[PDB]
């Protein structure tokens, strides 16, 4: 079973394939660095089938990304949700793809408070810094409005992959 | 773990227990933690008190460490709306909510034991809420709001300026019976009456 | 802990607690979680009120974090159809369901003293309830039923469109009790009758 | 909590408390789950009143997430051999086993206050039952016979065919007072005397 | 709570209380939990005051149950047949396992069950597991099965069916419909609703 | 080692679905099919299934990657292929389904839950509605039913011997 | 099971137990771990004593292993402030907190048993307590104070200097009722009554 | 459960149940474990005895298998401390902390049934206590002298030297009622009526 | 796997991925000394994606760090909080690197207090030298004034990766 | 693997003390001690020790095993060498007791417990006097400082940092 990823991993193919912590995120950033050390040229494939996950070690995936020489395909396999979403929208453009029956979920950040009023005061204004960045974000990437971002993303939106790619999430749909 | 003892009159005999004697003479008891049951339970103490005769007065004795906000609230509202005046009494501790009550007692009429102590800070949340931002952006409005009129009721009553308990509550504030007594929490520390 | 007190008049002494007493003046005390025993619990103090007179008030206290919604409706029902007219009063909090209830007092008769605050929020489903797709569809459209009955019983009591109550339950929104006011759910803010 | 409350008279002072107030006047509370200990509960207030009084109604009021089967039964056999007439009153919920008993109230007694809710669905099992096939072959098979005994019944006091019950009960159906009057399980829905 | 008390009048006196003292005071004892052995404890205390109160009157007793242990049958059991007064068995919804047996002991004639009572019969069971070595297993081993063959022989007397047929019955579970409880011999009239 | 079995079956182009289908699983047998196109994409690969089924996103992982592929997937039911596993099981090349002669099929339609606000609730039941809409027409195109049986089946629980799926298009043949 | 008794006179007959009869005639039993329950029921009957009564004095009999502070100091401050002399009685053992209520007796009315020991320790906390640094360094403030609120009550009550209590309470410190008695924390060691 | 029942006379009807009829003839009984609550009960009881009436015997009905150390000199001390004499009885068994009671009462009137069982062991400690070394070592040497405080207070009532009671209950040591009267724990076996 | 962080130490690449424990901050430490060893004088590259943790096991790492024949290079990837914000501006000055979306949390020191009055006397004199301590040196690596270090650190301060820059955790922001 | 990194140490002669010493890493640690003097009697040992304390049986394995081998010991006091780790750093050879520049020494005394019957407690409580006196005069000969002096540092924790300790006598030199 890491058999398979090894060998897939010399021909430049990778996966997001659970929950984004920060074990996953780290694994993950060293594979790019070692791939982009052994080519610099040759994309890179990042498949997803995932739910989500921590903002913060989707952040190390996404900065990884996006510094590499090389270029980033990414697919969405089966289900790309929230920072799943995320990563695969920030794929190197012309460069995203869709499964044809997988889904794309898009919604905005989840967390807890906890502690004294003037600790959960600080909590709180990082929600809005990180929620106003996630969504310039997604708006960057989608081409669509910053303004229709956070509205669709008040409460889960389902796309299926031929949705996803009018919204932008994708630019094409394998067959 | 609570005896019951037994009373005598020419009119007839009657068995009450210590917190009931001290009902029957207009004392409240305040000394658990403030929860939604314990809050009611107090309402239900002063309005009584205040329909048997709201022109004699009710003592709140508290030994508390505090408890829920809009249980303090409730029994704050209530000491203030009785037409009967309270005067409020620290033994051994108030702390949190019950600190503000101790300041709300009407003016004159706050006392503490010497050994007694008062402990000011800010509402805290010791679980964790979860959910979407919007969610808990909502929530910390509202605890927001909760930590000022936690701090202008208490600069009404110590007559500080608001700005100040604000700075105070910040991290945890201990006075001692005396310290509560300049700071404006009390206004006076019993002597004991002891012969010996 | 609750104290037990005693009244007397020329007939006899009786022994009572603050509960029964404020009962013996028509009062009820709505300051747990709304569950199926509490609403059984209220419905039989709300319908022996109404019984042992039914041309005097009934007044609701109102502590309340909210409660289950079919427990709702039947408070809300055996309100709307008991003869006398109900007082609700709204000491510290009202939410979710509770807030339902506060409003369906009788016109004239909603009123929360001054630092209450009132919540209001559409139903939620803090549990998972798992089924065959076919079972959930189902569910699923009656949770949405009792949503909107939710907001057009709101809608007849406070004024509002439904349409608003709707914008304004999507996230939770917290009015204290003069924003309560304005908005309908309350008729008065009771004022401190206290001398000081 | 739940106060109680005195009463006074000629005759003497007299203290009861809610459930007693409605239990003098003949009223029954069934407003928890109906498991094997209410259900005796309630057996035993429904001939506790016939044996008061067998020519005056019982009333039972209803806010009930249902309950056992066999826990019906004997609640429903009993209704219906006491002599006293059954008004039932749906306050909240009457739903699985409570409402058919709902339904078995008296002809013309049968009521619910305007914003209650009936569910109608058929015999679940939440646990499970293992053992050798030929005891689930057996266990099976009263399965059966238990959910059309329901649908059977529920008929008698509807008016609609078995087979009609049996399908609307496929799935759960849930409904609404006035529904719930025009599919017969109550006759008339309340309206506020305020 | 769930259960509320009344008060009964008369011109010697005000009487309050609940609705299984009004039943004990009408001699009806209710058999409606899992006998255990405190439950059977309380019931055979139940049904000897009972028999000193009056050994002329008979005893009801409503039966709605699931069963229970062995030997806490088998005492009730000979306590409905000791006592002098008769016993009027009344099954209401279930009588099973060992309550079957017992809604079958009361005095001929005055067995009786509702019209939509099942009644089930089964051989003992035992859901625990017990250990030892083979020595002790084999004795209490047959002790079960003694257990087994006086179910089966205390049934049928009281059925009038044969034990060679009752274990057959009972190999595997049988449930009875009020009606076919009256045919096996467990139950001598099924009560009509007198509405 | 028992995936030592697995490693050398692999170079014979033969994988095993065998579990509860997560994305653990999903995801590995995804991989292994992109491996067995690398390698050769001229030569069949066989899916054996042994399954009761799953999660439909982790099912649609592997659904696309089986049609996306250059070589056909034959697909073989041993013991039970039920609910996805009986989806993955029809999605096989056309021709190259096969049942063992025991095996048997389950086909229902989609589990989940109902969690959150009455607004999150609604969203979740709209997925319910498309999903299984979804769901039906793909196992009607695969055994070629009516979409109208397929709902009517799959309301509860069908099950079938080796032989009535293969009268119901489940499968291609029966193995001897 | 503690039995109950019944006591007779030309008035009538009174059924209590036997701590209803030892609170008659004003004898107050500490005999658990001071908590707050513990505490607000000891200084309730503490204050009900003084109210029947207050030129009579009150007993405390002794046998716990002590408690929380707050609650210490509450009990303590009550009964120095009660116009009552006090009796302390030590059966068995008077650790941590309980022993210096059995110091803070009023002069020659404290006492123990022959095979009492005495238990002395400066305050632990069992628990561990959390939170930034900043906290801790408030709550390690207060720890202090209250390490130093004991050394100078006890003090008070023994006629030793602080600094003597603060190294005897360095490590604990077990006194036999003689020793008791010798280090000023008793006034005398009860002798056997018995005319065997 | 417990029968209550009804004494009748001529001045009025009392019920009462088995152990307050009990306490109403003077006889606490001891039959649990001694902990802090059991200890505080019977000091209450043995005290309210006392003020009933001084002069009459108390007896202590005991089965009990023991309990705490300070429990026992507590209970100890005061019965020593009443002015009535204590009459010991041991039903089934009295171990441990138990069987000091048993030999405390007043000399004379300690007794036993036969088939009661009497145990003594010097002080364990089923817990364990974790500390710096100079905090166990005070906690260490306050366990040694109750030791050896239980080792001379039963070397007071046995009539045995101090240094035997150490020998013997180095090891639990288990006597039957006539073993308990020879070592001088109890007087008399009480012979059946 | 496991072989893809052995991959990147070949190049002198190593990872702060979790929780500063005892467990990470020797196996760090031991990582250091070896690639000194290898090499004196090619640089080690610290990729720091980490919530915090221990100080004692913190100090190590920093002690290494410093001692150390080569630089360290500092790179913080997403988040970098408590000892991760320490330990990425501990980095050798010039080369303490941000990814653009990375975050850096800086606040005081967390603990316990508990035993006899007189232990947690001593607790709470090591909590005010260590704490100087700690400020004393996130002045020295950012050059803020002591003042600014403790009044900013009382509650938790979260800086984005260009707000960082500016204050002095980092020296650079990769493109 | 970590283990890979400790064993490419192992060949340059250094080990660690990472972790609480419990018998286990006393055990690994005494062998990795008896296998480098093996190697080469001649060369040091380094033992670096962030370590927070332990079972003094199982740290009693490690010191006389440092003070048997052929080979000197260097210690090194990285981040915390506490208790055990306290003793273990400063029983290194003497003038190869290391200090990093930010790391801590805590002494104190032994913790313990007791149980059992009051004759076992005795036992255990004379152990405990003997075991106590030990410590203190071997940490006297380490540091240099008066058995007094030990015994009252030790009474409760005694923190120092690298330059206090080298005051004190725990460690030879500060690095730099
Ligand atoms: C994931 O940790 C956390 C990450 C945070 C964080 O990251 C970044 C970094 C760079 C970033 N660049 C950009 C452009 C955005 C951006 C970012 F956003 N930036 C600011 N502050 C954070 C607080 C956290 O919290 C940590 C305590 C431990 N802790 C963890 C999870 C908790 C929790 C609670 C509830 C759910 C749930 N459903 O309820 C899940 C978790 C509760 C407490
Ligand atoms: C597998 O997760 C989920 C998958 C979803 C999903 O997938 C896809 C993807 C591509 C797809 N292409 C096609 C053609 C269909 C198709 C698909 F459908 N598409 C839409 N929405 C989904 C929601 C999920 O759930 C998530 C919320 C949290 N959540 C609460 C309770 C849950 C639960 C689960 C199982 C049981 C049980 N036995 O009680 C109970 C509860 C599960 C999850
Ligand atoms: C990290 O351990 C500890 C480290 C300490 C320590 O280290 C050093 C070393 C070199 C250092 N150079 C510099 C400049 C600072 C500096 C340093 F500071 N120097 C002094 N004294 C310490 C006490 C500790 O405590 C240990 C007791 C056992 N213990 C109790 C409770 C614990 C706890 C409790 C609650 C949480 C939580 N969320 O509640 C986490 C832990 C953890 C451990
Ligand atoms: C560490 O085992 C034990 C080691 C002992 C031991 O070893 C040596 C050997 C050579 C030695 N040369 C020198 C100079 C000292 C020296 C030494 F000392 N020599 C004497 N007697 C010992 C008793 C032990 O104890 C075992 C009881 C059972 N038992 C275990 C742990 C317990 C415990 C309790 C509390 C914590 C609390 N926080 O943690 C941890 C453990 C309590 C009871």
């Amino acid at each position: 079973t890491d058999s398979v990823y090894e060998r897939l991993l010399s021909e430049r193919i990778i996966f997001l394939g659970s929950e984004v912590n920060d074990e996953i995120a780290n694994r993950l950033c060293a594979q790019i660095l070692l791939l982009a050390a052994e080519d610099a040229s040759k994309d890179i494939s990042l498949y997803i089938n995932s739910p989500g996950g921590s903002i913060s070690a989707g952040m190390a995936i996404y900065d990884t990304m996006v510094l590499a020489p090389c270029d980033i395909a990414t697919y969405a396999m089966g289900m790309a949700a929230s920072m799943g979403e995320f990563l695969l929208a920030a794929g190197t453009k012309g460069k995203r793809y869709a499964l044809p029956h997988a889904r794309i979920l898009m919604h905005q950040p989840l967390g807890g408070v906890t502690g004294s009023a003037a600790d959960i005061a600080i909590q709180a204004e990082q929600f809005a810094v990180i929620k106003k960045e996630m969504f310039r974000l997604n708006a960057e990437f989608t081409g669509q409005p910053i303004e229709r971002i956070e509205a669709d993303s008040d409460r889960d939106r389902w796309f299926t992959a031929a949705e996803a790619l009018e919204y932008g999430f994708v630019d094409h749909i394998i067959t | 773990i609570l005896p019951s003892f037994i009373e005598h009159s020419s009119f007839g005999v009657k068995e009450s227990n210590p917190y009931n004697k001290l009902f029957e003479e207009r004392i409240i008891f305040l000394g658990v933690q403030v929860d939604d049951a314990s809050a009611n339970d107090i309402m239900a103490q002063l309005l009584v008190l205040e329909s048997l005769d709201p022109d004699r007065d009710i003592t709140m004795y508290i030994n508390s460490p505090g408890g829920g906000f809009t249980s303090l609230m409730a029994i704050y509202d209530t000491m203030q709306y009785v037409r009967a005046d309270i005067q409020t009494v620290c033994l051994g501790q108030a702390a949190s909510a019950a600190a503000v009550l101790l300041a709300a007692g009407t003016p004159g009429k706050r006392m503490a034991l010497p050994n007694a102590r008062v402990l000011i800070h800010q509402p805290s949340l010791s679980g964790v809420i979860q959910g979407q931002f919007s969610d808990l952006e909502i929530q910390a409005a509202e605890i927001e709001r909760m930590r000022t009129l936690m701090e202008t009721t208490l600069a009404r009553h110590t007559g500080k300026d608001a700005g100040v308990i604000r700075k105070d509550t910040d991290r945890d504030k201990i006075l001692t019976a005396e310290e509560a007594k300049d700071y404006g929490i009390i206004d006076t520390v019993l002597e004991y009456r002891k012969l010996s």
